[PDB]
């Protein structure tokens, strides 16, 4: 049986997660106190909830799922929201104080004493699913729970479940927009940890989804919420494949196995294709030639950054809805030809074409309108350089005058590991440059 | 009663055997449900070839479907004309290779491949005279390519007399699914020379290619692919399931097509391919087959046949024909172009007519092709393949479950040398 | 919108808060799924129907099959007819 | 006419026995009342080997039932076909033995003993002929495997010239249900060594792989695991009960399945086992049946048979077949599996026909098994008490009720002296 | 017919009787009145018409709590002259119930248990429930335990002794009448259950979700385990086991006879839903330390022997294929000398809720009774705070006052290093 356990570190993690888990709610049918109503569409005994959900008792089903957040002010929110009664009461683990966006106190001092009750819950999943298939971690670099006790999780994990792949969303700082200032600080160390304990890792930046949102669904405003609501559409149509059947599923160590050509580089874009609202939607004839197009447009990626630069070195194709084969492979051929986008010369059968049958669903009241047929494109890039490079610069503009590190130090780090990550994340710089490199 | 066994591994062989298995069925008159529902007698004649007798009528296939992953094998069993199979022949397992030969032939093979030989060893021991085995998989895959070929190497160590029918897809030069194709074919064809006795090499983008130009196909799904291919495997047994004037088995076609034990690389096609709306147009006579039998465009492997020389061509004609107009127009495209033949195999050509066609239609083919105009696709699987291995990309994990390096250094050295071995025969010449 | 702070602060929840995410019962209709089957899983040993004969007589009241769904999903893999090279 | 004297002790006896005279009596017809009912007239020819006529037409069971608490034989008496055993049969005590060996067959069992044998005597002499006595109980608990051979001394002390056939079930290797199992069935078997003519051996991780396995049974209850092991035992009597081609009685089995005095354990299996899932699917044909009954996985004994040569083995074959197939599958198994046949016994299989299948099954087969794979068994069960006599530890609650300690080191010495010849026998060539 | 006697000496004694009578009530039906509205034969005995009688006796010197019975909702349901009281307590005196006051008392005591004995049929066992640490518990059950060993032989008697903590402390004097009665009960009873207060506080703190834990609800689920382990006698299962079964299983030498407890699925009203009650996955609880009746580490020591009672919907297939998983895990560690250390047995009755219970109504269940080598650090801890307390010899004026010897607390002392001598010497490999 195919089934996942979904984790959730930090203020990022948690409200990404509400909107994961009320687009999982409403695909497979489980209302929120738990219960399938069989009454409400024909339909029986299918194993598609077993991917995240577990049937317990008889009529009841809880989420394969862990909250953990040191700050209690976002684990309440969920426990007196609209899926109080979806979770047991026990993978919404909480703390008394926060990590002050501190990265020492996340990985040393306070979430020394939440990680091992994390590690239980983690455990009693284990025992209850029958083949795990992969842990899907969402946390923040940028913030002191996600990058702080998202490294000491993520360390542990890799120790108790060796080899059992880990796909983990991580959010960026960007280049143009922060909400704090020691940002810089956490991203570079909790790069170290990101790097050798996570099997496939898949960037995100909010500048860049703020960017989608603004032109896509030509809403001048947009917040928290509405971001997180299409974040969860690529978490959805990544996991697809497992639940619902369709033409060429892909398992989880499929996405592992023809992604990442090396074992060090594997920080992945994300795009997906329609995002659209639902007066563009009649004006828009949508078909696969067309969003194919539509997903390796420059603006359509999640992560601020420009693909010109890099070269597309492995892509994966997530398709949706009513996808007929003999197309996907005209836009492969159409995608593969045209100039604009550059693949790297030692990988000449670069894309990943995945199939599924069920139809994108949307959550009313929600920006997205429905469509027949969407795509969820995973791709790595030496682009994604860029990326670290900006953030590389920042931090050693602030580390020269040595500001913001005496909070660090007092609280169990010592200064001679701020440049191990820092050295760590300059092997990285160079790594993207010599594998993207030609060869003779 | 010369049965034969049918073994189904990965996604393409499972997909490909279940509309096999339906091409099967209605050639013999058998419902969804098992029973015998046909209106011809010559139906029931030979059906101990692909079918066991059981309790209350009941014809269940002897089909072994296998596979890693238990998610294909949930849509095969859910179909229409999917529960005729044996519960007990559905032998599984439940991590899954992933797309990784290592692991579909390594690390998940061991624990499978003892129970799968089982399975296949009660059901070759309870049929009494076998001739030979049909599996179908993929070669770009993990699951079925790499666990195909350790299932071939150890059938052929238990019945070293008895024939292997491979139908297998390969790699496409114009659309590649997964990223490591090159990686599992080149690893999976070193293995198919050794031991298996006849390959059928087919290939999407040629099936994809008939489905827009010959079927006017406006959404070709991957059953119209499969029926295809269910095409060819329907008229390969077709003297063993039914009387003919020409009865040619398995061993018939391999004796007479394969010069030398290593060159057994076919190339297939099914010949009365015509769109519904010109059905009335065609003349469904003998040279209307014939012309339709030698196009390159009708040939199911990309390889382009008029690069190269067939060195031996197989036809299965079937139905009321004229043993006239069959071998006379086999003397008939030899003499048009004897350059496109190989000359010191003289007679290149061998017909066999069946009396009873398949369902529909009044006549059919189903052509054999052991051409040397394969070495480009197997050039072309070594090109992409060198080209991932200098830099060592995608390797990470062959290495890991404990298949070296020298395994793929071995690689390209048995698939450079197949290539140049095709290139030489062809160049070759009597006198 | 609000038209004064104790009508926001008390709506808050129900509208931009942590109760105003999208629930089924707001929902016009659950989409009907693509499932693998409605038969009992391969692997599942904890099933009603797994020494019963899931496939046949013995789970007729309690399969629950879907048949435009299924036959949709038949049609697309292209399993339910062999009329292609039919020819009459 | 020849009868057989059934006895059961204990907790594990009581439950199959029950479970036993649930399959004789619906494959006699009588009702739970006790009346007659059957459709046929071959149920009554030999109603008397297992049921005495009373009053009215009601046929009790020839049934002796002992244990030392009240609850087993209160579950026995109110549950269904629980009202035919004669109250009178219903001996017990009120202590209970607390499966310790030394109370149920030195302290508690002397003011017993005189009160079960009152009955089986009265049994005996009622009936006209005796062909044995069958006792079905545990060996790793004390109420059953204590008082039940204790009975096995003395009934063979009264009648030396009928025969012992124990169904006794044997500790588990992955599960102990008792913390003193090794204690009691060491001393259980070398009470059965020598006074017990041929035993039955039993037990249940078998019967656990049996049901998930083969019947795909995922939660069975011990009901389940029962109707199997009471389906050997109607195996064993099938032509006593009923004529055939060939008759087998009980001495028939004895003298072809013994061929040394110590050496009469054998393992059992019921072939024709399948769930619904593939019981349409399955051809049910003696060749089937071979390859079922001579699997390992079919065996009901935690020996692997592939380990051990087979010494001697019994088929009871139920059912209207040819003799032919009957002999030539016996014969097909012995030369395509010689290394595991015994080499200085020639045709090691014994073969026996019934005209009369069971009810629902056409055909059937009860396998008997004399193996010197069953010394595996016994060595670890050896293995557990020399670990646990050589700290002396669970043994006071033994030599506390008027127990030597030599006879723990007497038990062990027979315990060794049994695996020794099977290993000896086996190792032996002839010439 | 199984019959059992059970007898109730002290505050903690009859205070957990009350919890235990209250579910044995609801077990079989039995209205507080005393009315059902053959199965309840082991606990009651019919009187009269229609009327039942508990089989027990609740004796204590204190007369503030026994009349709490006799004032209470139970009024016609006990025999009021099985209830025995005093005119005062031993005021946490081991030598008060010992010698002064508790031998008059104790007289009346056999008299009552030659009637209960002599109107039940068969016999299986007793059960006596008393606290160690005070002074009536510990001093007349000392007193009872010795006289019911000459009188009554052959017949097993279980200990269900509440058991001191150095953690948690309700009296001073705890460490000088828990090691005088260790002598008591070493050669007198023969299985012997220990069962710790603090610990009962935790469990309830984190598997029920209780802040403020009283000893109300302790004793409930106290009572749960002790109606578990004798509901083999009452009901019928697949693996019926009786009151000699545990006395052979479970002891191996003549002086090990202390083993622990655990009660698995201990689940609240609002947790019960989510939580998936999987037989391996409760079988895997029972063997946490956390759901522990004492406070032990088993994973310091070695599991000498394990009995376990099933009860609910449990087959014989899934309780195997629990501790088939539980002898491969690495940190439940058995002796050597024991390769056969499990003890099954299935009940067919799920548990039955009090009203007002904080306990959930559950399917499954798994009550566990096992033998460790960890016990001897329970005795331990005691051990060193009686040996600097009586060194500067306080609190002893108190007990050699009451016709106690001053030379019988290095008697006793000398007896529980004789019992620290048998534990450390059966956990040695050999
Ligand atoms: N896309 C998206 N990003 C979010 C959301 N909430 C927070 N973030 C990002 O998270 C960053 C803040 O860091 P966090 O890891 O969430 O901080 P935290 O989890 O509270 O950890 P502490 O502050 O130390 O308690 C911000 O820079 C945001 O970019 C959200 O709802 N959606
Ligand atoms: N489990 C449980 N333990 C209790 C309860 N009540 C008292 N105890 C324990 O009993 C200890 C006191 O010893 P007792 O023997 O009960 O005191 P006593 O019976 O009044 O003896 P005297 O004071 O000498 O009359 C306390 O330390 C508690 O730990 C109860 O209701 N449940
Ligand atoms: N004709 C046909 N080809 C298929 C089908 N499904 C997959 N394939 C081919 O199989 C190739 C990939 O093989 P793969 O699924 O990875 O093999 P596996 O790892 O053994 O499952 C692709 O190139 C597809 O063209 C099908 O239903 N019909
Ligand atoms: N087949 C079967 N075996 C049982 C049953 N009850 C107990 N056993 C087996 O009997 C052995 C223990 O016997 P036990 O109950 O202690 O006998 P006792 O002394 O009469 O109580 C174990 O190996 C059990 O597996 C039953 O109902 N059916
Ligand atoms: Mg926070
Ligand atoms: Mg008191």
């Amino acid at each position: 049986m195919r089934e996942v356990i979904s984790i959730h570190i930090g203020q990022a993690g948690i409200q990404v997660g509400n909107a994961c888990w009320e687009l999982y709610c409403l695909e497979h049918g489980i209302q929120p106190d738990g219960q399938m109503p069989s009454d409400k569409t024909i339909g029986g005994g299918d194993d598609a909830f077993n991917t995240f959900f577990s049937e317990t008792g008889a009529g009841k089903h809880v989420p394969r799922c862990i909250f953990l957040d040191l700050e209690p002010t976002v684990v309440d929110e969920v426990r007196t929201g609209t899926y109080r009664q979806l979770f047991h009461p026990e993978q919404l683990i909480s703390g008394k104080e926060d990590a002050a966006n501190n990265f020492a106190r996340g990985h040393y001092t306070i979430g020394k004493e939440i990680v091992d009750l994390a590690l239980d819950r983690i455990r009693k999943l284990a025992d209850n699913c029958t083949g795990l298939q992969g842990f899907l971690v969402f946390n923040a670099v940028g913030g002191g729970t996600g990058s702080g006790l998202g490294s000491l999780l993520l360390e542990r994990l890799s120790v108790d479940y060796g080899k059992k792949s880990k796909l983990g969303f991580t959010v960026y700082p960007s280049p143009q927009v922060s909400t704090a200032v020691v940002e810089p600080y956490n991203s570079v160390l909790s790069t170290h940890s990101l790097l050798e304990h996570t099997d496939v890792a898949v960037m995100l930046d909010n500048e860049a989804i703020y960017d989608i949102c603004r032109r896509s669904l030509d809403i001048e405003r947009p917040t928290y919420t509405n971001l997180n609501r299409l974040i969860a559409q690529v978490i959805s149509s990544l996991t697809a494949s497992l639940r619902f059947d369709g033409a060429l599923n892909v398992d989880i160590t499929e996405f592992q196995t023809n992604l990442v050509p090396y074992p060090r580089i594997h920080f992945m874009l994300s795009s997906y294709a329609p995002i659209i609202s639902a007066e563009k939607a009649y004006h828009e004839q949508l078909s696969v030639a067309e969003i194919t197009n539509a997903a390796f447009e420059p603006a359509s990626m999640m992560v601020k950054c420009d693909p010109r630069h890099g070269k597309y070195m492995a892509c994966c194709l997530m398709y949706r809805g009513d996808v007929v084969p003999k197309d996907v492979n005209a836009s492969v051929a159409t995608i593969k030809t045209k100039r604009t986008i550059q693949f790297v010369d030692w990988c000449p059968t670069g894309f990943k074409c995945g199939i599924n049958y069920q139809p994108p669903t949307v959550v009313p009241g929600g920006d997205l309108a429905k469509v027949q047929r969407a795509v969820c494109m995973i791709s790595n890039s030496t682009a994604i350089g860029e990326i670290f490079s900006r953030l590389d610069h920042k931090f050693d503009l602030m580390y020269a005058k040595r500001a913001f590190v005496h909070w660090y130090v007092g609280e169990g780090m010592e200064e001679g590991e701020f440049s191990e990550a820092r050295e760590d994340l300059a092997a990285l710089e160079k790594d993207f440059e010599e594998v993207g490199a030609e060869s003779a | 009663m010369r049965e034969i066994v049918h073994i189904q591994g990965g996604q393409c062989g499972n997909q490909i055997g279940a509309k096999f298995w339906e091409v099967v069925s209605d050639e013999h008159g058998i419902d969804p449900t098992g029973t015998y529902h046909g209106d011809s007698d010559l139906q029931l004649e030979r059906i101990n070839v692909y079918f066991n007798e059981a309790t209350g009528g009941r014809y269940v296939p002897r089909a072994i479907l296998m596979d890693l992953e238990p998610g294909t094998m949930d849509s095969v069993r859910s179909g229409p004309y999917g529960q005729i199979f044996r519960p007990d022949n559905f032998v599984f397992g439940q991590t899954g290779a992933g797309n990784n030969w290592a692991k579909g032939h390594y690390t998940e093979g061991a624990e499978l491949i003892d129970s799968v030989l089982d399975v296949v060893r009660k059901e070759a021991e309870s049929c009494d005279c076998l001739q030979g085995f049909q599996v179908c998989h993929s070669l770009g895959g993990g699951t079925g390519s790499g666990m195909g070929t350790l299932l071939i190497s150890k059938i052929r160590e238990e019945y070293p007399d008895r024939m292997m029918l491979t139908f297998s897809v390969v790699p496409s030069p114009k659309v590649s699914d997964t990223v490591v194709e090159p990686y599992n074919a080149t690893l999976s064809v070193h293995q198919l020379v050794e031991n298996a006795d006849e390959c059928m090499v087919l290939d999407n983008e040629a099936l994809y290619d008939i489905c827009f130009r010959t079927l006017k196909l406006t959404t070709p799904t991957f059953g119209d692919l499969n029926h295809l291919i269910s095409a060819v495997m329907s008229g390969i047994t077709c003297c063993l399931r039914f009387p003919g004037q020409l009865n040619a088995d398995l061993r018939k076609l391999a004796v007479n097509l394969i010069p030398f034990p290593r060159l057994h690389f076919f190339m297939v096609g099914f010949t009365p391919l015509t769109s519904r709306g010109s059905q009335q147009y065609r003349a469904l006579t003998v040279p209307e087959l014939t012309q339709q039998m030698w196009d390159a465009k009708n040939m199911m492997c990309a390889a382009d046949p008029r690069h190269g020389r067939y060195l031996t061509a197989s036809a299965l004609f079937r139905g009321r024909m004229s043993t006239k107009e069959v071998d006379e127009q086999m003397l008939n495209v030899q003499n048009k172009n004897s350059s496109y033949f190989v000359e010191w195999i003289p007679n290149n050509v061998k017909s066999s007519v069946c009396d009873i066609p398949p369902k529909g239609l009044k006549m059919s083919a189903t052509f054999i092709g052991n051409s040397t105009a394969i070495q480009e696709m197997f050039k072309r699987v070594s090109e992409q393949f060198t080209a991932m291995f200098r830099r060592k990309a995608f390797l990470h994990w062959y290495t890991g479950e404990g298949m070296d390096e020298m395994e793929f250094t071995e690689a390209e050295s048995n698939m450079n040398d197949l290539v140049s071995e095709y290139q030489q025969y062809q160049d070759a010449s009597a006198e | 919108g609000p038209r004064s702070w104790a009508e926001d602060c008390n709506q808050y929840r129900t509208t931009r808060g942590s109760k105003s995410y999208s629930t089924l019962e707001d929902a016009g209709r659950v989409p009907e799924r693509y499932s693998r089957t409605n038969y009992v899983p391969f692997l599942a040993e904890r099933h009603p129907l797994y020494s019963y004969n899931d496939l046949g007589e013995d789970g007729k009241g309690k399969v629950r099959l879907d048949p435009a769904t299924q036959a949709d999903r038949f049609s697309r893999h292209g399993w339910g007819d062999v009329s292609l090279l039919k020819q009459e």
